[PDB]
């Protein structure tokens, strides 16, 4: 296990931060997070819903294809 | 001998002064902040935290130097 201090070399970075106390929890909660939430499902549908909506296919041609094989119209 | 030689030579500054343009001090804003500047090419790390204190005038200020004093400071050559 590796502690702070020990961990890695940086060099020439300066971190600005604010008192929790000094700002607010939710700055733009809708205005800026509404418009951020659609950006990243765009930036993943192509690659997340494809295989869902393939199963979605094999799902409801399968079960249709169950139950129409047990009737039959000729003797 | 001072207030004699501050009318010799500091006299020339009345006639008509100030009127257009007084400029008062508007009070500072202080901030829960922190600045964290990473350098690892420097051998020791300096660290300065403070909290907002009252200003010259306040009466409690010799009662934050007491407690600061009690505190103190240190240096490495200091034989304590």
């Amino acid at each position: 296990g590796r502690q702070f201090g020990h961990l890695t070399r940086v060099r020439h970075v300066i971190t600005y931060s604010l008192s929790p106390f000094e700002q607010r929890a939710f700055p733009h909660y809708f205005s800026k997070g509404i418009p951020n939430v659609l950006r990243r499902t765009r930036a993943c549908i192509l690659r997340v819903a494809p295989p869902f909506v393939a199963f979605y296919l094999v799902y409801t041609w399968g079960t249709q294809e169950f139950e129409k094989s047990k009737r039959k119209n000729p003797a | 001998q001072l207030l004699d030689l501050a009318q010799k030579h500091f006299s020339g500054l009345s006639g008509t002064y100030d009127e257009d343009a007084v400029p008062t001090l508007s009070p500072c804003r202080f901030t829960g902040s922190q600045i964290c500047h990473r350098e690892d090419g420097l051998p020791l790390a300096h660290v300065a935290i403070a909290v907002e204190g009252p200003g010259w005038a306040h009466p409690d200020n010799v009662a934050l130097q007491v407690a600061n004093a009690i505190i103190g400071h240190y240096d490495c050559t200091y034989g304590g």
